[PDB]
């Protein structure tokens, strides 16, 4: 047939006929305006199509042009600094070509420009007759000041090289490589295409074992995360990772985001900068965005995740470390519930499709550290941070999969304590993997992490009993434990996100602060315990009277600015306070 | 004249309400006042006194006409009104008159056909709008609107419709809201320039 | 002061009511002129009907245009009685162009037993063979159908463009 | 170009049920098309095609299906989707929920015809809003501040004074001084006293020449509510993005809109969401709420203030729940404050404004505004916890510090929240009423505030 | 539960009327 | 007394402005009326029959 | 929807008030003695006294040739009605024409004649009269 006809329409769902050769998840083009849709059910010579665009004004007997391919994404030069639709339409090019604030229905623009010329350099070790395989790097494009864009043979492509282009400037339409296998030939340009629903293959997945630093002390200290991690969070961190992290490339997916909040990200990110080789550069040179505001079509909302993870697997394969942020996995699960309802399926719990946990697990299990395909030996990774927006089925399904979970506390948020993460329901399962990194690079931190979690849990039981008895019965060691728990909550776990001194707290600052607070806890508790069974007995009030300057210095340790002061000064200042503490306790 | 019960009788203009509907209760009249042209609900469990408040308001209020509707409620609660209201008298020009001379009743008791409870409500409000148009101040008592909502649930159930909250049809809120919008104080149609009103006091049986 | 402020409040309300009537008077004045223009358009068309050569050139098109909406195996044309020879000629010209364009055979009949009223300016209605579907193609149908869609353009042509409308996109 | 070809008229009605009429033998049916129905008595109704299949079309009828029949009633199919006429002459006019006049003026002589669904604005072309609207209400301007171009609902319930808060915002709104709004007002399912109150207030303020009203009252047809927000917002988009006005849009009960969707969805026998609402309720509401804000290269804007009656005061109900996932905040009206004759009854704890963080502060309003808002919030949060404890243990268990928080909680509700309906407070008065409460505490308790802000503003 | 039944019944009726139309083809 | 005087003044100016506006409309109309009619009838009398684009043999 | 009415109801009420105003004018003044009021009501009294049909004044109301505001016509109508009640309740006796014109001017100037104490005084006369 090559084109069917529309038989019926009801919202974003189209039924078409003479679709006899059609396959599950083929894309089609519907109507005289050629709207994209994806096939999702077959019955004889009829197909049901989920349309990615508004169907208003579509008529019975309209054409359905039957394309041969599944939903798939253009991969190659020109992804850095791009803004994309959930379906990979280029929002900055559509704006420029149409000269208008609107998006036209059925608009067609290639996701990567064929007009721009890219500087290409081949791998120089390759010559005609060389044997090559999927994932082999065969050239480099100088896309940007930060990013050397490796050009790779597509996965499932292979053979013997018949032509390889000289160093020069080329269009994304120009043939840079040709090869042969079983007498069949392929001609290849700098751009490949991949189905977003298919995992990009690798030689080997590897254990994740290096921290993914975030600017926030709660997350770095109590609930660590790793390069190649899977994390769920409440929906601060988005800017923080982007301007300050161990990651090479950032991908942000605004899946179901509010109009004026997506507009914040799209204005804000291109203004931000980082310092590279003693020179300052925009972070937009190593970032790509997928934008999908809450009013865009429900099927594009669903695809927006698969686009962003495929773009992340593409830079993983080059041997980069990639960080992906998904702005709500709950607003994505909202789309699955709607599409499942439009298809007359039986739900499971709370109206969600019974396959929701398979859909989530298939997304999150695309994270990891890997040994890439093809000939140059590499490692790369994708780290996924998924916002959750509530007990509920989406949270319950997510906790079966993710290795780290950070939960919100409404008591902290309503007391205007930030970041408002609950340190008693949160968890991280990476700590045994990371303890060899902490053993190699810090040695002291594992005891400090352990003791801080004990103090925070011990005080949570005392905080129940003092509601009954009004504090009066409490022993001095236990008052010491209340008051130091508060020091930790207000002067370590609390962190202002906007002030320059605490915009990003490096790990040498993080270990330094906590080392002093735990050293204080030991000496203050030892003074009380050593003067039990005695005529002179030390109390928290005696320590507070004797050591008010040490409490003022301890509470002030947060103010050290890592932009103004170096490692040596910040360590020396904290070490001088440790001596001031010891001298004060020796003076008691 | 003959009028379709489902269609609102026209008026020149609806007016703000500016005068109390006195109930003769100390509570209600002091703490929680009502007006000539007002809309009231009386929710409460069995035995709280909804029908006794309805009957007391019917006997003693400052209204020119009473229309009393008993859809889906007891036959003895109708029989009490028929027994009492001929004996009880208001005073006019130094002469006493039975309050049954100012009263009409619309009965459809809890064992009469379920579908007729909808017709009781629209009959009683249409009768109330007719005397409003003469320039009278009218009160309508509807001694349980839950019995009407519960009738809609069976008819909707046998029509095999999809339910909203707790089995009720999705149109229940629109059926209630368009009934209560028939209350008010008005400039009547036509040219002798009179004004009249309907107050509605709907009991609810949760 | 309280009494003075009540006079100030009354002034605002009274002046506001004057200005609301003054706006509505100027708007009614436009729609009266537009309605008078549509009445002149109806009178201008009534001359085309008397000009029987041009009326046949319209009526040849009014029949064939109706047949292309309905696409039935059998159809019935209803017409103004005084125009019967003109529409009978128009049907005979329409049928060969209908068979050529559609590739379908057709039966087309004209009502002799019932007609459009003499009050109708002209044109036709065409019906399905059982009269459950019709297409109405009188001159008053075309005048109205075109006149409504042109309203943004007759506003601008008669009264000039709005100076505040900076963008059309 | 035009639709110059004739309109087909069908007597082929095949079923009638609730708000829906079903037709068959329809030639090449078009989804979302408009249909005009002439009844056997010559009454005219109007409707929209909700589904097409083969020769069969399902029409929702806006004015309801009473008096329709399967033989005499006929439908004319217009060939097109719903386009409303628009013009700048719509300011100072009153229309029903279908957009027909009710002020005894003429119908709109169009400057254009616009599709009531609007057209998608590119996320690249939007501007992030940073001008603060001074609403004149301290509980908003001090702790929940509104940017010009935001979407921010009022969440309320039956018996509470949300209409007075809405009217007061319309009287008092402007920019902070170291322009004035065109208003588009929509009503779904309001009673006659509510419609009279708002119309009377705009006349009492002497400003009706700058406002457009679309009214669907509780006796008007419920399916007109499906289009009423879309007529209002299509008018606001012409006024804002073609005539360069600053528009404020008020949508006065989204709960009675969401019930009209549930009727149509129930009549279609669609698969439910929570509480029987449509499974697509989020995606539908988002088409109304995301029609707001600012665009690059055009000087106008739209600010959106929806209003919700929450049923049973349940903020987790699907109507207020889904509205929070789309709009940039909420203002919450509280029965416990209303029962105590506080006005506005705004509870500052569940209230939020997500765009305030960048609209306030140095150069915008005053340099303390961020710190004072955080500290006032933390003091009220602690004071509400002390109040809840005190009712168990009695005042003999409370410390002197617990009495400082319990004193602050009274002085805050009596002076900062309580205001009265025609009082208008600047941001500066709002902040300096705020500091008179923060002075209840010694400096050492004000932990949210940095020493520079304490040093500059506490001694005064 | 009462709404997940009834939706099954309406689907069953549609499948029966569909099959009983194939008996006319 | 000033309020009572000001109302008659406002009514006078509002009336005169209403008469000016209505005068301007009738002048702009009669200057353009015939050119509009000549375009309306040019669209009405130019029939151009067409079949629906979804039609197939 | 004009006021709350259909267009047919709205224009049909206008014709009804134009007629009722004339019936009130003839029953206050059968002799054309009361020139001031017959001048102040001339714009509606022109349609009555003359020979004409309901269907003709209805076209004049749709055309806006006659007065056609029910807010203005209701105010105009009520002032004749509340004057006619006084003139009819004082059945055996007569007021002088300058006293009648004084009562008329006092009523025309009143903010809300329905809320007036004048209306209450007339209700109290009618309450005595209907018993007698
Ligand atoms: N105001 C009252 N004064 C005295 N007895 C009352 C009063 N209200 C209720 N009762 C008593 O309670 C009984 C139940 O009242 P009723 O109105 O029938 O309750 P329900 O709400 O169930 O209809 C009455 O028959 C009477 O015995
Ligand atoms: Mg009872």
């Amino acid at each position: 047939s090559t084109f069917g006809y529309v038989h019926g329409v009801s919202g974003p769902v189209v039924t078409a006929c003479d679709m006899a050769g059609a396959a599950m998840y083929e894309l089609v083009r519907v109507g005289h305006s050629e709207l994209v849709g994806e096939i999702i059910r077959l019955e004889g010579d009829m197909a049901t199509i989920q349309v990615y665009e508004e169907t208003s004004g579509v008529s019975v007997g309209d054409p359905v042009l039957r394309t041969g391919k599944p939903l798939s994404v253009e991969l190659g030069p020109g992804i850095m600094g791009a803004i994309f639709d959930g379906i990979q339409r280029p929002l900055s090019d559509i704006s420029s070509q149409t000269q208008s604030i609107y998006i036209p229905r059925g608009v067609n623009v290639s996701a990567l420009s064929r007009d721009i010329k890219w500087e290409f350099i081949p791998s120089k070790n390759l010559r005609v007759g060389s044997h090559i395989t999927g994932g082999d790097i065969y050239g480099i494009v100088n896309e940007n000041s930060l990013i050397k864009h490796k050009i790779m043979l597509p996965p499932r492509s292979r053979g013997s090289v018949t032509y390889i282009a000289p160093p020069g400037n080329y269009d994304a339409s120009d043939v840079v490589l040709e090869l042969e296998f079983e007498g069949v030939k392929e001609k290849l340009s700098m751009v490949q295409v991949w189905p977003v629903r298919q995992v990009r293959p690798v030689t080997e997945k590897l254990p994740a074992n290096h921290p993914l630093l975030t600017g926030q002390r709660v997350l770095d200290a109590l609930f660590p995360c790793v390069q190649g991690g899977t994390t769920a969070i409440p929906g601060v961190i988005s800017q923080s990772l982007s301007k300050y992290s161990n990651s090479d490339v950032i991908i942000y997916v605004g899946c179901g985001e509010r109009g004026n909040e997506m507009s914040e990200v799209l204005r804000d990110f291109p203004e931000l900068t980082m310092e590279v080789d003693g020179k300052v550069e925009s972070i937009m040179k190593r970032t790509a965005l997928v934008a999908n505001t809450s009013n865009m079509p429900v099927a594009a909302r669903e695809a927006s995740i698969y686009t962003g993870i495929t773009l992340s697997e593409y830079f993983r394969d080059m041997g980069y470390h990639v960080s992906m942020m998904a702005d709500s996995t709950s607003r994505w699960a909202e789309a699955l519930r709607e599409i499942s309802g439009r298809l007359a399926e039986m739900p499971a719990d709370s109206g969600y499709p019974a396959y929701l946990g398979a859909r989530l697990a298939s997304f999150y299990e695309r994270a990891g550290r890997v040994k890439c395909l093809g000939n140059p030996e590499r490692e790369g990774s994708v780290s996924i941070v998924g916002a959750v927006s509530p007990s509920d089925p989406v949270t319950s399904a997510t906790l079966g999969i993710v290795q780290v979970f950070w939960g919100l506390d409404k008591k902290l948020a309503q007391r205007k304590h930030f970041p408002s993460v609950n340190w008693l329901i949160s968890y991280s399962k990476y700590m045994r993997a990371l303890d060899e990194y902490y053993d190699k690079h810090f040695t002291e931190f594992v005891p400090l992490r352990t003791k801080a979690k004990e103090i925070l849990q011990e005080e949570e039981d005392l905080a129940e009993i003092v509601q009954l008895v009004g504090k009066a019965s409490l022993a001095e060691t236990d008052k010491i434990t209340l008051e130091v728990a508060k020091l930790i909550k207000d002067d370590f776990l609390q962190q202002n996100g906007y002030t320059p001194y605490d915009r990003f707290c490096p790990f040498y600052k993080t270990v330094g602060m906590l080392s002093n607070m735990i050293s204080f806890y030991d000496m203050a508790r030892r003074a009380v315990e050593t003067t039990a069974q005695s005529d002179n007995k030390i109390t928290w009030s005696i320590i507070r009277e004797h050591m008010g300057e040490i409490l003022y210095k301890l509470s002030s340790m947060k103010f050290k600015d890592p932009v103004k002061d170096g490692e040596a000064k910040i360590k020396a200042d904290y070490a001088q306070l440790l001596e001031d503490m010891q001298n004060a306790f020796r003076s008691l | 004249q003959v009028w379709p019960v489902r269609q609102v009788r026209p008026v020149t203009e609806k007016l703000p309400a500016n005068h109390p509907l006195l109930t003769g209760q100390r509570v209600l009249d002091a703490l929680f006042p009502c007006v000539q042209g007002g809309t009231t609900a009386i929710p409460g469990a069995f035995g709280c006194g909804k029908t006794v408040i309805s009957q007391s308001l019917s006997k003693y209020s400052n209204s020119d006409v009473i229309i009393y509707v008993g859809c889906g409620e007891r036959g003895n609660e109708m029989s009490e009104v028929l027994r009492d209201f001929p004996e009880l008298t208001m005073e006019v020009d130094g002469k006493v008159e039975s309050i049954m001379k100012r009263t009409a009743l619309v009965a459809n008791t809890s064992n009469m056909p379920v579908a007729a409870r909808e017709a009781s409500i629209y009959t009683g409000i249409t009768l109330s709008e007719y005397f409003r148009d003469m320039g009278y101040h009218v009160s309508m008592m509807a001694d349980s609107t839950s019995r009407w909502a519960e009738a809609l649930r069976e008819i909707s159930g046998r029509l095999a419709e999809m339910p909203a909250d707790s089995g009720y049809p999705a149109y229940l809120g629109a059926r209630l809201a368009s009934f209560y919008e028939r209350a008010g104080r008005v400039k009547c149609l036509g040219n002798p320039e009179r004004e009249g009103s309907v107050s509605i006091v709907g009991a609810v049986s949760p | 002061e309280k009494k003075e402020k009540q006079i100030e409040q009354q002034k605002k309300i009274q002046m506001s009511n004057l200005m609301n009537q003054a706006r509505l008077k100027v708007l009614r004045a436009r729609d009266d002129l537009i309605t008078d223009l549509l009445n002149e358009a109806k009178q201008r068309l009534s001359k085309v009907v008397k000009d029987t050569t041009r009326y046949q050139v319209l009526l040849d098109g009014l029949v064939l245009q109706g047949l292309y909406q309905l696409l039935e195996p059998r159809m019935i044309v209803r017409c103004r009685k005084q125009d019967f020879p003109l529409v009978k000629a128009a049907v005979q010209k329409a049928i060969p162009m209908y068979k050529i364009a559609t590739k379908k055979d057709v039966d087309v009949q004209i009502d002799l037993e019932a007609y459009l009223p003499e009050d109708i300016a002209g044109g036709v209605e065409i019906y399905n063979g059982d009269r459950k579907i019709k297409v109405s193609n009188t001159l008053e149908s075309r005048l109205d159908l075109i006149a409504q869609q042109m309203m943004p353009e007759v506003r601008g042509a008669l009264f000039g463009a709005n100076a505040n409308r900076k963008f059309l996109d | 170009n035009y639709l110059s070809q004739p309109r087909l008229t069908y007597k082929t009605v095949s079923g009638v049920n609730g708000p829906l009429v079903i037709l068959d033998h329809v030639k090449f049916p078009r989804y979302a098309e408009i249909v005009h129905l002439t009844l056997p008595d010559g009454t005219k109704r109007s409707g929209q095609v909700l589904e097409v299949s083969g020769s069969k079309a399902v029409v929702q009828v806006f004015e309801g299906t009473s008096g329709i029949d399967a033989k005499k009633t006929s439908c004319e199919f217009t060939g097109d989707i719903l386009r409303t006429p628009v013009s700048e002459d719509m300011l100072g006019r009153v229309f029903n929920g279908s957009g027909k006049p009710i002020d005894r003026g003429p119908v709109v002589l169009a400057e254009d015809f616009l599709d009531i669904m609007g057209q998608p604005i590119n996320p690249q072309c939007r501007i992030y809003p940073e001008e603060m609207i001074q609403t004149g209400i301290s509980a908003i301007d001090g702790m929940n501040s509104i940017a010009r171009g935001q979407k921010i609902p009022i969440f309320s319930a039956a018996g509470l004074p949300h209409n007075e808060i809405a009217a007061q915002i319309c009287r008092q709104a402007g920019l902070v001084k170291k322009e004035n709004f065109a208003i588009v007002f929509a009503a779904m399912g309001v009673n006659m006293e509510t419609a009279r109150f708002f119309k009377s207030d705009f006349e009492e303020n002497g400003s009706m020449d700058n406002v457009c009203l679309f009214l669907n009252l509780a006796n008007d047809p419920t399916i007109e509510r499906i289009i009423t927000p879309r007529l209002a917002l299509t008018t606001a988009e012409f006024l804002a993005y073609q005539c360069e006005k600053h528009v404020l849009v008020i949508l006065t009960d989204m709960s009675s809109y969401a019930e009209a969707l549930r009727e149509v969805s129930a009549a279609r026998e669609e698969v439910p969401g929570r509480r029987g609402f449509p499974g697509y309720m989020y995606t539908d509401l988002a088409t109304i709420y995301e029609r707001a804000g600012r665009v690059e290269g055009r000087n106008g804007s739209i600010t959106q203030i929806p209003i919700l009656t929450m049923p049973n005061d349940d903020i987790t109900h699907p109507i207020p729940d889904l509205t929070g996932y789309i709009t940039e905040g909420q203002i919450y009206v509280d029965r416990q404050l209303h029962n105590r004759q506080i006005y506005p009854p705004i509870n500052v704890l569940p209230s939020l404004s997500r765009l305030m963080k960048s609209a306030i502060g140095e150069g915008m309003t005053r340099k303390d505004h961020a710190d004072v808002s955080n500290q006032l919030y933390a003091c009220y949060a602690i004071g509400k916890d002390v109040q809840a404890m005190k009712a168990v243990v009695g005042e003999e268990a409370l410390t002197s510090d617990d009495l400082l928080y319990l004193e602050f909680l009274q002085k805050f509700e009596k002076n900062f929240i309580t205001q009265g309906p025609y009082e208008n407070r600047t941001v500066y008065e709002t902040l300096d009423i705020g500091w008179q409460l923060l002075r209840i505490f010694p400096k050492e308790m004000l932990k949210r505030i940095p020493q520079s802000t304490l040093s500059e503003f506490y001694p005064r | 539960f009462y709404r997940l039944k009834k939706i099954q019944e309406k689907k069953k009726i549609i499948k029966e009327k569909s099959e009983k139309d194939l008996e006319r083809r | 007394a000033a309020a009572l005087g000001s109302h008659g003044s406002c009514s006078s100016e509002v009336e005169k402005e209403t008469q000016e506006k209505m005068t301007i409309l009738q002048n702009y109309f009669e200057q353009n009326r015939d050119e509009v009619l000549d375009n309306l009838l040019a669209f009405v009398c130019d029939i151009r029959p067409e079949i629906h684009e979804n039609y197939r043999i | 929807k004009m006021g709350g009415l259909t267009s047919e109801q709205y224009h049909s009420q206008v014709v009804g008030k134009i007629g009722y105003i004339a019936r009130c004018m003839q029953t206050i003044d059968p002799e054309n003695n009361l020139k001031k009021i017959r001048e102040d009501y001339q714009d509606v009294l022109i349609w009555a006294e003359k020979n004409y049909r309901f269907e003709e004044i209805l076209e004049a109301s749709k055309s806006g040739k006659c007065p056609n505001d029910l807010d203005a016509l209701s105010r105009r109508s009520l002032i004749l009605q509340e004057l006619l009640r006084l003139v009819s309740s004082i059945s055996p006796f007569k007021m002088k024409l300058d006293l009648i014109e004084s009562q008329y001017e006092k009523m025309k100037q009143h903010v809300n004649l329905w809320k007036s104490d004048y209306h209450v005084k007339l209700n109290q006369l009618n309450q005595l009269t209907d018993y007698l």
